[PDB]
């Protein structure tokens, strides 16, 4: 659910920049938006999905240790 | 004289500028913001009544 709600609010920032891309496109007083609103977005997905990545891989270890130390107890 | 005159063809058209429309409009002014602002707000809510509603 966090995941998605931070995916969907950075398709809002990428609407916000379509709705509004003639302007931070051609007018120069929005240049800094325009140089930088991709590095800003790259480092959302970094930390959407560096948490997403790191919570899956938690998981798959979890999940491969209590049936290998179940086994062991049997 | 006069009568007999005639008109020159004139150009078909001026440049169109690529990035300026009447809705998303390039250039920022509280001109706007005024015509959007009021579009949200809506226009006077005029009453037809002889006394108001409180
Ligand atoms: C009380 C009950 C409560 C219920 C709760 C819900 C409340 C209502 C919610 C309303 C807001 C959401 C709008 C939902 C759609 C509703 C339909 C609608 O718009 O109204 C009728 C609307 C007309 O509006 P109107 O009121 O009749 O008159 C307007 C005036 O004429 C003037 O014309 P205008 O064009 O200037 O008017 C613009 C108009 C309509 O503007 C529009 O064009 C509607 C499109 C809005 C898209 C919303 C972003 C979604 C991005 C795409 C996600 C796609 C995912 C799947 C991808 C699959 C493919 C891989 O207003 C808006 O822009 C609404 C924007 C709402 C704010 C969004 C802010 C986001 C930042 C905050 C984030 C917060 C987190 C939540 C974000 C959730 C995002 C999922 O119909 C149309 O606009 C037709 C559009 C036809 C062509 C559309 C082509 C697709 C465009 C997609 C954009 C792509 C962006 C870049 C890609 C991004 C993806 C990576
Ligand atoms: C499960 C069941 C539950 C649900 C059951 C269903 C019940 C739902 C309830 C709905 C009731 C029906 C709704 C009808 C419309 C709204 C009510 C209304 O009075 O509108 C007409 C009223 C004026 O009536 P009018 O005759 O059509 O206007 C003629 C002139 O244009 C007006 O201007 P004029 O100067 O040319 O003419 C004289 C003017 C002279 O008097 C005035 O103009 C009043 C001056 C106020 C403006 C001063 C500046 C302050 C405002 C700044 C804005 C701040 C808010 C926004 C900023 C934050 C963003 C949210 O009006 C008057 O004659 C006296 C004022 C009316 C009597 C006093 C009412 C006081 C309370 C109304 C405001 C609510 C305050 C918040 C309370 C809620 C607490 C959460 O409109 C307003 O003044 C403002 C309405 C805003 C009301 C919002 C609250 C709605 C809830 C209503 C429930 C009843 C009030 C409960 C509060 C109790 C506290 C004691």
């Amino acid at each position: 659910a966090t995941a998605l709600y931070k995916s969907s609010a950075l398709a809002g920032n990428l609407f916000l920049y379509a709705y509004n891309y003639n302007n931070f496109t051609a007018n120069i007083r929005l240049r800094t938006m325009r140089y930088l609103f991709p590095v800003v977005s790259l480092a959302i997905f970094g930390n959407i999905y560096w948490d997403y990545r790191s919570q899956l891989v938690k998981v798959n270890l979890f999940d491969e240790y209590i049936q290998a130390r179940a086994q062991e107890l049997v | 004289k006069e009568n007999t005159g005639s008109m020159k063809k004139p150009m078909a058209k001026a440049y169109e500028h690529p990035y300026n429309s009447e809705h998303h409009p390039l250039n920022f002014s509280a001109v706007k913001i005024a015509e959007t602002f009021h579009d949200f707000i809506g226009p006077e809510q005029v009453s037809p009544h002889y006394e108001s509603f409180a």
